[PDB]
């Protein structure tokens, strides 16, 4: 089964009259790899549904066929694949050599053929240069120089309107790589959800890259409690789509660890890399009390009595009683919760934090509170109607 | 967000157009709103119905004529120069493939975001037979905006 | 005999609003309807007319503008 | 001689992705507008030419029936060469366009530019075939494809649509390459000639 | 000679659109003065 050797060759001879102006090097390079299964930039038609990470031999060949690719199949093969797919080849010898192709060559095409949208559909003439602006400083030199180029891409995100979401996700991909190696992973976890949450057409990756992306999603929520908790990614097709071993279960074990409240149980199943950072242990205690903080409205008591004892959250968060006053104090400083506390009576009252998507016994009690609203219609409401 | 203020003359004339066309439950009426969308409060100072044809059993069947829009817009220039197309309204409670695809058709003649309006011809429940809805993307997401009824001095009198 | 005009709530608000711009300024419009003499009289829908150099006059009626409206007012069945 | 309405349908599919046979493509469809309109409206009155798009970018109406072919050319602007293909929508838009128009009680004809074999559903093509016969609608399918595309649901729609003689359809195959598109359409029964009823 | 005739037909009708647009404006500005 040869996709690029035969299917790509036969279908190329059928379209664009007879051949797309094939040079003698075209058929010579197809016989180079033979059964080694090296597709190497399948060149439009096949390349849409077929990806190749091997080092292309034809990189300097199809460059003269770009004008033929437009009249053959589609112009999206250049912007969504081919020269834009060079990042999948993982060729270090081409580093910062693509400015003459992925930038300067596309700049000359934008000043001649396509002025704004060109012809056919949209998505061409914008994502060409805009994708590689921030991708220039991702590798090699530090990400500090890339931050100045991220704001220019965010301004064109809301201004430009495109039907496919691959252009929008291409802007958040550079934002994720910026906060990946830096601190403040709350922004990394925020840009990762907007990059991919559930999108079928956009962000098409193999099975091996889904677990690698899930690894970045795992380490994103370790250092911060924002946007729900580790259990938020469980409802999304993330944890259910990955294997439960090889340290990919970190997001699953921390969900049940909130109710158990023991760090030693989770520390025994992990390595020294993630267990040496105290930020993981500190920000995990905020989520453990958070479950008890959501009990202030209705959980057990049916009378809606709001009271919080420091002894109940002590065993839940694995923290002593004297450090409870400083635990809730850091929550207000970071803007996690709003409210007032009382040290004399040991009572805590909060307005709200981020009420979760949880269901079952929660939605059952939610209906009971609305019954009291309807009970006044049968009690206080019917008396005013008789007046 | 933004605000929407609809005059009572717009909603009064929009309901009778449903009767003038003798539209049954199998079809719905679509029309265009005119006003000033530049400010934060969207106001509709004019409206007119369009001969919109639709099949209820098939969401892929709709008929919208753009030729009547170009002629009507040129006729309003000799009436009121301050009136421009701020969007389009429609009837029926349901939002289907007919109303979602035509939202971008009026966008060509509308500078700002076209204001979506669900008009209840039967006036079922509470107040506000017509609700103010704005189109925004994250799938088409229609967010509700506050709808207030305010008219001129001599209009209310 | 004479004719008794019966303006509904739709026509009264539209004919009024068209002439609410300015004290000195004068405008004009066109009324349409279907009725019979011998008392009864109705008005379906109205629309304003463009102002010429003479303002309100007999020559201010544009047969070109009036013919284009009656074709645009036919879509909803209000053409009379 | 022939009093009928003409609706140009712009349909695209995967087979339309080729943009250059000699030089470019789809500009012959632009030039063919003045040949079809002048041979109908300018030749005899009560013959109007419309334009719609049932495939490609959006299933909308590009231009309604006008008094000149230039307004039809304005609708041809901003048209995606590659896009989705819906046959039932293209026939439905033209049927609703031919339903509401001027010069009523006349013959109705649909001229569709077809680059594809049109494989969607068998019952959907038959249901629309029996409905258009009551309104006296003639759907003219002009084959583009690669050379000739036949023995598919395209011919099944033509075979089952014909109860009468001249009121149904005519087949025209366009040879790819440096060929004249307006000449094959002019000599075809699509323009005047056969189809009068 | 069949090349420039494609773009010439477009500019020919675009001039008529601007002509018919100002034709109603020329008669309107004279009535407004």
């Amino acid at each position: 089964m040869f996709n690029n050797h035969e299917i790509d060759t036969i279908l190329s001879t059928l379209r664009m009259e007879a051949d797309p102006s094939l040079h003698p090097l075209f058929e010579q390079f197809e016989k180079f790899y033979e059964e080694k299964l090296w597709f190497q930039l399948s060149e439009s038609l096949t390349k849409f549904f077929d990806d190749a990470k091997s080092t292309p031999l034809r990189l300097r060949l199809y460059d003269n066929f770009v004008s033929k690719f437009y009249d053959k199949i589609n112009q999206l093969s250049v912007v969504k694949y081919l020269l834009a797919s060079l990042k999948d080849s993982k060729d270090f010898d081409e580093s910062l050599k693509y400015l003459d192709d992925l930038k300067a060559q596309f700049q000359e095409l934008d000043s001649k053929k396509q002025r704004n949208n060109g012809s056919k559909d949209h998505g061409d003439g914008i994502l060409l240069i805009d994708s590689e602006i921030a991708r220039t400083y991702l590798l090699k030199n530090d990400l500090v120089k890339a931050r100045d180029l991220l704001d220019d891409l965010e301004k064109t995100l809301d201004k430009k309107d495109s039907i496919p979401l691959r252009i929008t996700n291409s802007f958040y991909s550079t934002n994720s790589q910026y906060f990946k190696f830096k601190n403040d992973f709350n922004s990394f976890y925020y840009t990762s959800l907007l990059y991919l949450s559930t999108l079928e057409p956009s962000t098409s990756i193999t099975l091996a890259e889904r677990q690698q992306l899930a690894y970045d999603l795992s380490i994103s929520a370790l250092l911060g409690d924002k946007i729900y908790n580790f259990g938020e990614l469980l409802h999304h097709p993330i944890m259910e789509t990955i294997v439960n071993d090889s340290n990919y279960d970190w997001l699953f074990q921390l969900l049940n660890a909130l109710t158990v409240g023991d760090f030693d149980k989770f520390d025994s199943l992990i390595k020294v890399q993630i267990s040496k950072i105290p930020i993981l242990a500190q920000h995990e205690s905020f989520l453990r009390q958070k479950i008890c903080l959501m009990t202030l409205i209705e959980t057990v008591f049916v009378k809606n009595i709001r009271m919080l004892s420091f002894e109940d959250i002590s065993k839940a968060t694995h923290l002593p009683k004297d450090n409870v006053e400083h635990l809730v104090m850091r929550a207000i400083s970071l803007g996690l919760l709003k409210g007032s506390i009382d040290q004399v009576n040991e009572l805590v009252t909060i307005s709200w934090v981020q009420p979760r998507i949880i269901s079952g016994d929660q939605i059952t009690k939610m209906k009971d509170r609305l019954v009291e609203w309807n009970d006044q219609v049968e009690k206080l409401g019917k008396k005013m109607e008789a007046r | 967000h933004e605000k929407v203020t609809i005059a009572p003359l717009v909603l009064l004339s929009a309901l009778d157009h449903y009767e003038r066309t003798q539209t049954k439950e199998n079809k719905r009426c679509v029309g265009v709103i005119l006003g000033d969308a530049n400010s934060s409060t969207i106001r509709v100072t004019n409206s007119f119905a369009l001969p919109f044809e639709e099949d209820e059993k098939n969401s892929d069947v709709w008929f919208l004529d753009h030729n009547y829009i170009e002629n009507m817009n040129e006729m309003c220039k000799k009436i009121n120069a301050k009136e421009k197309l701020i969007g389009w309204y429609h009837s029926g409670p349901k939002l289907r493939a007919s109303d979602l695809k035509i939202n971008e058709l009026f966008k060509k003649y509308t500078q700002n975001n076209p204001l979506l309006l669900i008009v209840d011809v039967k006036q079922q429940g509470v107040g506000l037979p017509t609700d103010a809805y704005v189109a925004i993307e994250q799938e088409k997401t229609f967010l509700h905006l506050p709808c207030t009824i305010e008219a001129e001095e001599a209009e209310e009198i | 005999t004479k004719e008794t005009v019966y303006i509904s709530s739709i026509a009264l608000l539209k004919m009024l609003k068209h002439g609410r711009a300015g004290v000195p300024m004068e405008v004009m419009g066109l009324m349409l309807g279907e009725f019979v003499d011998d008392y009864t009289v109705n008005v379906v829908d109205v629309f304003a007319m463009p102002q010429s150099g003479t303002g309100v006059s007999v020559e201010a009626v544009d047969d070109v503008f009036q013919a284009k409206m009656m074709d645009m007012l036919k879509q909803t069945g209000r053409d009379q | 001689m022939v009093l009928e309405a003409t609706v140009l349908v712009i349909d695209n599919s995967e087979y339309s992705r080729n943009g250059d046979f000699p030089r470019t493509r789809f500009e012959a469809q632009i030039d063919s507008v003045e040949f079809i309109f002048q041979a109908k409206r300018n030749s005899n009155p009560e013959n109007t030419v419309g334009l719609i798009s049932g495939a490609g970018a959006n299933p909308r109406v590009l231009s309604t029936f006008t008094a000149e072919f230039g307004k039809i050319l304005a609708g041809l602007h901003d048209t995606q060469i590659e896009g989705k293909l819906h046959m039932a929508t293209a026939l439905q838009i033209a049927q609703l366009t031919l339903k509401h128009r001027q010069n009523k009680v006349q013959h109705q004809r649909i001229v569709a530019f077809v680059c594809s074999p049109i494989s969607d559903s068998r019952d959907e093509l038959i249901r629309l075939a029996k409905t258009l016969k009551k309104n006296n609608v003639a759907v003219d399918i002009i084959n583009f494809g690669e050379i000739e595309q036949n023995t598919e649901l395209l011919d099944e729609f033509i075979a089952a649509v014909n109860n009468p003689q001249e009121e149904t359809s005519h087949l025209l195959t366009v040879t790819p390459g440096p060929r004249l598109l307006y000449e094959n359409i002019a000599s075809s029964p699509i323009i005047l000639e056969e189809g009068s009823s | 000679i069949r090349i420039f005739r494609s773009e010439l037909q477009r500019l020919s009708h675009e001039n008529n659109v601007m002509l018919e647009k100002i034709k109603d404006n020329k008669e309107k500005i004279k009535n407004n003065r």
